[PDB]
RNA sequence: GAUAUUGAAUGUUGGUAAUUGACCUUCUAACCCGCCGCCCUUAUCGGGCGGGGAGACAGUGUCAGGUGGGCAGUUUGACUGGGGCGGUCGCCUCCUAAAAGGUAACGGAGGCGCCCAAAGGUUCCCUCAGAAUGGUUGGAAAUCAUUCGCAGAGUGUAAAG
RNA sequence: AGGCCCAGGCGACUGUUUAGCAAAAACACAGGUCUCUGCGAAGCCGUAAGGCGAAGUAUAGGGGCUGACGCCUGCCCGGUG
RNA sequence: GGGGCCUUAGCUCAGGGGAGAGCGCCUGCUCGCAGGAGGUCAGCGGUUCGAUCCCGCUAGGCUCCACCA
RNA sequence: GGGGCCUUAGCUCAGCUGGGAGAGCGCCUGCUGCAGGAGGUCAGCGGUUCGAUCCCGCUAGGCUCC
């Protein structure tokens, strides 16, 4: 739980994800359930299942 | 800046005299004894209001 | 009808009020005392009344919330007519302090309407508040307490009233974006945030267009950074700014 | 917009001693009708007469302000190694300038569009830059003191004299 | 008494135009849109009278831009209008 | 080529009198506090009692021009 | 025509201006992303010298340049 630019308050998810050389640390609004950022990005490219 | 003026005979009244002054130097009514060849004599000259 | 356009949607509502007071003073003959208008409302009231002539009070000169005396050509209006009720908030002051947050927080805890007070005056030796009087007897009863402070409340007249920062600065442009980040000392795109979402208002209005210019003697009010006056524009620098000035509450 | 054509009433609000203003509404009789009927008259003109509509408004005149490339008359510099563009245009000093004076180039260098009520007048008195040597702060450089010292300074400001 | 074919730019098309150096990718166009216009319409010609508009009446008439058709036509109203 | 404008601390900018302020970054303190970090002031040579702020030049970056046969 | 520069492993280029042929990418191996593999007359040809992409001789070719 934290607070936006105005004031207001707003959840994030901060995921940790242990998977050897997958691992990651993906920052994401909880409302939208959209990823805000992720420390290491995963390209379509490279998986065709999730997009980080 | 500096200005010009005008010295006029403080007894015939006579506007006698243009000149400069820098009046930050000199803001209030500068006054000399220069002739006035109306009275033919010296007299007190003040600068115009 | 052709008046809204001047002022905001939300404004309408008290624009509605304020024709209704003017119906009256015109057609009965007979001066309306408002309830302490905001200062905003103020600025409203003028421009709606028109010129019915107006007066307005808070009880001392540089009140925020003032009542406002609508009156005609005659019966030009007197100091009580604007019924205002002072008092002297009595506390264990050597003990415990009020401040402005507290007394205005048990002020509004005790159910009294924002209209129905003026300012609250804090000086060296007083903490005074000033009321309507038709709530004075109502406010002396049930503001017993203002935070960790027991209160109680004396009266007194108007004349017993005991009644910055200044920081020179350059702006690229009197835009309201401009200003508040150079007042708030932030990032542009930041203070165009505060101005988007409506957090700054100038003169009490809420201005939401980041490109609103600001003249000389506007009260702008940074929700976040309280409230500060562009007091002076000094003209352009060599790099072409605006030398400006600034002082904060 | 004022004013004339332009009148009558009722309110209301000025200003003078009951008259004259201002504005609101109403009226009809001026004015208007690219409305109807009748007649001049075989006439979609015009005019007359009677309705109706509108009405002291509009229209038109005089005066005023605004807008106005719709239209009109014009202007839009010179020098210039062609013209344009750039630069320049008056004054002062130096160099070019050929040991009087004067002397050109879009030749070489800089200043000016002031300042000073003393930085003017006069009387009296005086001598500067810098260096050496010695000095608590204090140092290369503040302030002394000593000697040396045609000026290596100063002369409001560019330069020359 | 047709040469034909493949591919591309431009304009949809038939039309129109610099009589006498330019026929075009220019103009027009049907369609689109914006706008003005309640009728003594607006607009236009004329000092006016008188006219066109129209013996029409907003599904009409004038003006601006766009230019068949298909899919579409985003952001900015501070400045200027 | 010519003109016109720019060059200040990490970042954003103040500013002939000896280079600041905020933020970031560090100090201890838990939305304010508390002190630091950091400058050839593009550079050059000069005007002078001192130059970031004179003045002349050199960089570089933008900007506007470079036409008429 | 005149000058200018490069040619290097599967591919693309490093290598100081002799000090002893490399990287990245791809490929082959095992592991669970890692290391480890291969691979070049350094365009070719022949001088220099203790070693030569390296120094020069000597020809390809492609670009740079009017
Ligand atoms: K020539």
């Amino acid at each position: 739980k934290s607070r936006n630019e105005i004031g207001d308050e707003t959840v994030r998810k901060l995921y940790v994800e242990i998977m050897g050389r997958h691992s990651n640390i993906i920052l994401t609004d909880a409302a939208e359930n959209v990823i805000i950022d992720g420390l290491k990005h995963l390209s379509p490219s490279m998986n065709s299942y999730r997009t980080v | 800046m500096r200005v010009n003026i005008t010295l006029a005979c403080t007894e015939c009244g006579e506007r006698n005299y243009i000149s400069k002054k820098n009046k930050r130097n000199n803001p209030d009514r500068v006054e000399f004894k220069k002739y006035c060849p109306r009275d033919k004599k010296s007299t007190l000259h003040r600068e115009t209001k | 009808s052709d008046i809204y356009q001047h002022f905001r949607k939300d404004e309408r509502a008290f624009i509605d009020q304020a024709l209704e007071w003017k119906r009256i003073v015109q057609e009965q003959y007979r001066m309306k005392l408002t309830d302490f208008l905001d200062p905003r409302e103020q600025v409203i009231l003028s421009a709606v009344t028109g010129q019915v002539g107006l007066a307005f009070s808070g009880g001392y000169d540089r009140a925020e919330r003032k009542r406002a005396i609508l009156f005609p050509e005659y019966i030009t209006p007197e100091e009580s007519d604007f019924e205002l009720q002072a008092f002297n908030v009595r506390y264990a002051d050597k003990f415990v302090s009020v401040d402005h947050r507290s007394l205005l927080g048990a002020l509004m805890g005790i159910g009294l309407k924002r209209q129905k007070f003026g300012d609250i005056v804090f000086s060296e030796t007083a903490v005074q508040l000033i009321v309507s009087a038709d709530t004075a007897d109502f406010v002396a009863a049930q503001l017993t307490q203002a935070g960790k402070a027991a209160v109680s409340l004396e009266k007194i007249d108007l004349s017993d009233l005991n009644i910055v920062e200044i920081r020179d600065d350059t702006v690229s442009s009197l835009r309201l974006d401009a200003v508040c980040a150079s007042m708030s000392r932030q990032s542009r795109q930041k203070s165009q945030t505060l101005v988007k979402n409506g957090l700054v208002k100038v003169n009490w209005k809420v201005v939401e267009d980041p490109s609103y210019i600001v003249a000389e003697g506007d009260m702008l009010s940074i929700r976040g950074f309280g409230r500060c006056s562009l007091t002076k524009i000094e003209g352009k620098t060599k790099k072409d700014k605006w030398r400006v000035t600034f002082e904060r509450q």
